[PDB]
RNA sequence: AGGUGUCCUAAGGGGGGCUCAUGGAGAACAGAAAUCUCCAGUAGAACAAAAGGGUAAAAGUCCCCUUGAUUUUGAUUUUCAGUGUGAAUACAAACCAUGAAAGUGUGGCCUAUCGAUCCUUUAGUCCCUCGAAAUUUGAGGCUAGAGGUGCCAGAAAAGUUACCACAGGGAUAACUGGCUUGUGGCGGCCAAGCGUUCAUAGCGACGUCGCUUUUUGAUCCUUCGAUGUCGGCUCUUCCUAUCAUACCGAAGCAGAAUUCGGUAAGCGUUGGAUUGUUCACCCACUAAUAGGGAACGUGAGCUGGGUUUAGACCGUCGUGAGACAG
RNA sequence: UUAACUGAACGUGGGCAUUCGAAUGUAUCGACACUAGUGGGCCAUUUUUGGUAAGCAGAACUGGCGAUGCGGGAUGAACCG
RNA sequence: AGACUAAUCGAACCAUCUAGUAGCUGGUUACCGCCGAAGUUUCCCUCAGGAUAGCAGUGUCGACCUUCAGUUUUAUGAGGU
RNA sequence: AGGUUUUGCGCGAGUGUUUGGGUGUAAAACCCGCACGCGUAAUGAAAGUGAACGUAGGUGAGAGCUUCGGCGCAUCAUCGA
């Protein structure tokens, strides 16, 4: 024997992706290539992104892209490995330079009338191979209304599942304090 | 019938199986509990330098 | 095996019977020796012993791997930067304790000897001051090295 | 006999509801019925419109 | 079987033996603030702002200050896990802790050795290490020689 | 157990909020009106046929209440209502106890 | 080994003066003990109550004044899921008590003295609603207490079945078997004494060491989709802790009749009156009428007297159905 | 808050690494989501309660059987390796 | 006599409600590979049962953060066997 | 039938044709739109009211980028609006 706490210890991380995309098969090939005949770190994690799934992998919105193009950032590279939204809200649209996964019809429309690109992975690998000049974005993960559900308890603060909202649903006893306690 | 009332046996075990977890310290502890009156103090006094911080650029010599 | 023993154990790097490591003796290793002396032998090795060691059962941690030592650019490639550069050097450092022996021994391999030749004793979990076979013997440990292994 | 947080269940099945179950399977068939029926009140009133004002 | 707040607690809280009535006032006169290491031990004769029994022995880090108090942070151990616990006791029940006393010698010395040698031009040997076994050395007999003992036979001494 | 028939403490009143002088009476029970909306709900769910349709309590292990004081203020007529602990016998504005002449 | 379902307008709060239980020595009636005086007196007294801790210019004791036992919501501790109830700790914003002042006070010096949803009832603002629009009654709402669950995290509740039923349990009793041997039976060791004198011919107090599983207890390991549960009749074999038979050793063994011990289980150990009896007690013969085991030997070997289904009678108990190792 | 720029917390600026201030190991770092079975246990050295005692009843730290084969104790779940 | 009422009676026989409910017995169908337990805390007219925490599997994400440790040394506290 | 978490897909501040109509090689396939459901705004019992001082804030960490000075996604802790 050998004593030892752990033996045959699978790993945690994704080794390729779950989809059956076609055209994402092709992504991963080239960037496989890339990440082993490069040393920019760009390359490996832009790499491990293209396996993430789809509550891993938020939507990004001009407004938050907008957000980090100031302050001497006007003249780089926005890269994103996710979909790219519309912000109704944004009424004048900045002019940029960016390479996405996919837009939306209208996010395509408004970057291109303000003036700027609109590039894909594939064609992002061809113009800056190593990443120079670039900068990486994410989306925001805890921003689902799954979320505010994990961890409910006392003294919590979190979200009920309750089938309807309203007076008669969860708050005789245990909110208030005039009938009974308080959580 | 009868049976069995209390025991101990494996729960030193049990508990060490995956570790006694310390919670993680931090740098900025909360001032939950923290005196008020101490407190209202605090939060003026945060105030007035952070305007100073902004002041010091077109005004001068706040240092 | 209890608890407390058992962890002393795996800090020493003894995962497995027949498992040999060198120590460094100070006040904080000789006496955590001795929580776990129902479980070992120890003793003094001499320049033969160590000798043979290195050559006929050496191999080296790389990558957490075990790489068998069998040319010079091995040592060179991982323990260059402290000035070690051959076999020499190795058993050298370790031999007489050098400023670098930390280093030095962590690199090797535990040891995995054979049963020995000629038998332990009639009884081998006693001490070996009453007869036994484990515990502290001073210079008997190098005809136990030479016949195990 | 709740035994994790789940949303409390409320379904009203129980009464014998597996005696008054409706199956629309003939949905496109009513659907050419009807329109028979159009096409055959159109060719009574010849010149007049179908509908009223 | 009872478990009240002060069960089992008859030699824990007692004064002990020649030490009763009054309370040497130089308890009063220390001072505290946050961040400072301190450690609980009750005193049974002032029955205000008293800790649970558990509390008697640990060591804990200040964290507020009050007009006859101070808060302090301790860490309990229920089954598999750690806890941090928020108490309030009076200043007669604590008392600055000699635990961190040693680390402060010992880094002023090292900052001004360290200082001190790199004006002179030797190397420092700073950081402590454990004991090591000795070394060799000689012993004379002259004007000492040995004695020559021997076990002793065996007799009855009632 | 034995309480003054006056007593000065707060009073919450929106113009006094402070120590006034107070009555002090003790707290008798409602009548128990036949127009709430228990009384009305329950005369309807006992009516007709099937018998007692709701429980009736039996094992009594009290031998005492709780007895709250009402308070008067005596500038302007706002009443408080303080809780004691338990006891066997109370009564209010009784003889202070005397000390020292005990004789029987 | 014990304790709680209470008690307190002071037995809470503040301030101030004093020191206790007890011992020594004195003083008209006065004494063992009544009241007065001096000295000593580390708590040996007192603090509502059970026990533990704590207290001496006090936390005791006497004197003076009061009602912090008040209002608004939050944070933290022990039991703990870090839920609820009980209890407790340190502050904040008000209004007060006391003291010259610093200060102290959010019930009892600390550890126990208590209670959810629904419903009823009282206090508070001058508050919201009664949905076609107004005004007064009435009702419904918001915040804080009280009416109680002692099986105390909280259903509304009398018996019998010997006429009985169902799902299960060897997790659970009545019989054998297994471990233990207190009680039951049997045997030793020391020797104060009995035996006319003489401890040990024959016995043995006060103490102490063992053996057996034919008595009765303690436990519940094996069987409840079943191991036929008292006794007697017939038959075989085994044990020795020996009643008689063979041969012997001791005596307070003259003979006869006897008592103690050894080798020895080869060979025997009865006929009847009463009781269902196992157990027992009488009559008579004989060399003697010893003690036990085998699933408390033995029911596809017998019998069915007793216990222990259903019928029925009496006595005591129960209002009654019914109960009784009568 | 203090008689008081006297303090307390949070800060701007600067200085101190030449060596970041005991040993050993790091064959396993942190966080999150959803859920199965289990909720009759038994044995042993040491400590130990009721009982005359028990293959009896009840506890503490640790190690086992249950969930586990192999060599030894002739045989045997718990003993030795 | 709780006796008889079609071999059925301390409440006949026939069809339907009806596949009546069961915290209780019995069964539950091919192969290989990797990981691998509990009989314990709190509550329940709870004690042959449930919820809750614990032990376990799978899916990942943040860094590869360099932090950690059923251990030892040095300094300094508490305890009433 | 109704929930919940996770994996793949389409569109994306919107999304969902099929109750229905037009048409047809006819229970298939293809087209059409007014309403409607969920989401985009919460909180109170209710009458009611209803989300920017700052380049959408300050501090400590943070992959990556960088003209080497610095800018700092996701997320964690904390003080504010
Ligand atoms: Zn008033």
């Amino acid at each position: 024997g050998i004593d030892l706490r752990w033996k045959h210890v699978r790993s945690s991380h994704r080794k390729a992706p779950k989809s059956d995309n076609v055209y994402l098969k092709l992504l991963v090939k080239l960037y496989r290539f890339l990440a082993r005949r490069t040393e920019a770190p760009f390359n490996k994690v832009v790499l491990r992104r293209l396996f993430m799934s789809r509550i891993n992998r938020p939507p990004v919105s001009l407004s938050r892209i907008a957000r980090n193009l100031k302050n001497g950032n006007e003249k780089k590279t926005v890269v994103v490995v996710a979909t790219v939204t519309d912000d109704n809200r944004l009424l004048q649209v900045p002019k940029m330079e960016v390479a996405a996964l996919r837009f939306t019809a209208k996010a395509r429309a408004r970057i291109e009338a303000a003036g700027g690109r609109t590039l894909t992975l594939d064609q992002l690998a061809l113009e800056k191979p190593t990443g120079a000049n670039t900068l990486l974005l994410r989306g925001p993960k805890n921003a689902r209304e799954a979320v505010k559900h994990f961890g409910f308890g006392p003294h919590k603060h979190k979200k009920p599942y309750v089938r309807s909202k309203g007076r008669k649903f969860e708050r005789a006893r245990g909110r208030r304090r005039s009938r009974g306690f308080k959580v | 019938a009868k049976s069995k009332n209390s025991s101990q046996h494996n729960q030193s075990r049990k508990a060490h199986r995956n570790g006694i977890k310390k919670p993680k310290t931090q740098r900025y502890p909360s001032l939950k509990g923290t005196d008020p009156k101490f407190r209202r103090n605090h939060r003026h006094a945060l105030h007035g330098t952070a305007k100073a911080l902004k002041e010091f650029k077109e005004g001068k010599r706040e240092t | 095996i209890p608890p407390k023993p058992r962890k002393i154990l795996q800090l020493l790097r003894l995962r497995q019977i027949n498992n040999g490591v060198f120590v460094k003796v100070t006040k904080a290793t000789a006496e955590m020796i001795k929580i776990v002396e129902p479980w070992v032998a120890y003793g003094y090795p001499n320049l033969k012993s160590v000798r043979e060691l290195i050559y006929k059962r050496g191999y080296g941690k790389v990558n957490g791997q075990r790489i068998p030592l069998t040319d010079n650019a091995i040592i060179e490639e991982n323990l260059g930067k402290y000035g070690i550069i051959c076999i020499e050097d190795l058993i050298h450092e370790i031999f007489t304790v050098g400023p670098n022996f930390k280093q030095a021994a962590n690199f090797l391999w535990p040891f995995k000897l054979s049963n020995p030749n000629g038998g332990f004793r009639p009884r081998k979990f006693k001490h070996f001051i009453e007869g036994g076979d484990l515990g502290n013997r001073e210079e008997h440990i190098n005809a136990l090295i030479r016949a195990m292994n | 006999a709740i035994k994790h947080n789940q949303q409390i269940p409320n379904n009203h099945f129980r009464k014998h509801w597996q005696r008054r179950v409706r199956c629309h399977f003939d949905q496109p068939g009513k659907k050419v019925t009807r329109r028979l029926a159009r096409r055959a009140k159109a060719a009574a009133l010849a010149p007049r419109p179908v509908d009223k004002l | 079987h009872a478990a009240g707040l002060r069960s089992g607690t008859r030699y824990a809280f007692s004064r002990g033996f020649r030490k009763h009535g009054q309370i040497p006032l130089s308890t009063y006169l220390r001072t505290y603030r946050v961040g400072d290491i301190v450690d609980i031990k009750v005193n049974g004769a002032v029955q205000k702002g008293m800790p649970h029994k558990f509390y008697h022995g640990k060591t804990g880090v200040v964290y507020n200050v009050t007009k006859s108090a101070v808060g302090v942070i301790v860490y309990k151990r229920v089954k598999h896990r750690y806890i941090e616990k928020r108490i309030n006791v009076r200043i007669e029940h604590v008392k600055p802790s000699r635990s961190r006393e040693d680390f402060l010698r010992r880094v002023k010395e090292n900052a001004e050795l360290k200082k001190k040698a790199k004006a002179e031009g030797v190397p420092v040997q700073l950081k402590r290490q454990p004991a090591m076994p000795r070394e060799a050395h000689t012993v004379s007999i002259a004007d000492n020689k040995p004695v020559t003992l021997a076990p002793v036979a065996y007799e009855t001494t009632i | 157990v034995n309480v003054p028939k006056t007593r000065k403490t707060f009073c919450k009143g929106k113009d006094c909020q402070k120590h006034t002088l107070h009555k002090v009476t003790q707290y008798k029970a409602g009548k128990a009106s036949a127009f709430a909306q228990g009384k009305r709900r329950y005369d309807r769910k006992q009516s007709g046929y099937g018998g007692q349709t709701k429980p009736v309590f039996h094992k009594k292990a009290k031998t005492t209440k709780k007895i709250v004081l009402r308070l008067e203020c005596s500038v302007c007529k706002t009443k408080k209502q303080l809780p004691l602990k338990r006891c066997k016998h109370f009564e209010l504005g009784g003889d202070k106890k005397t000390k020292g002449a005990a004789l029987v």
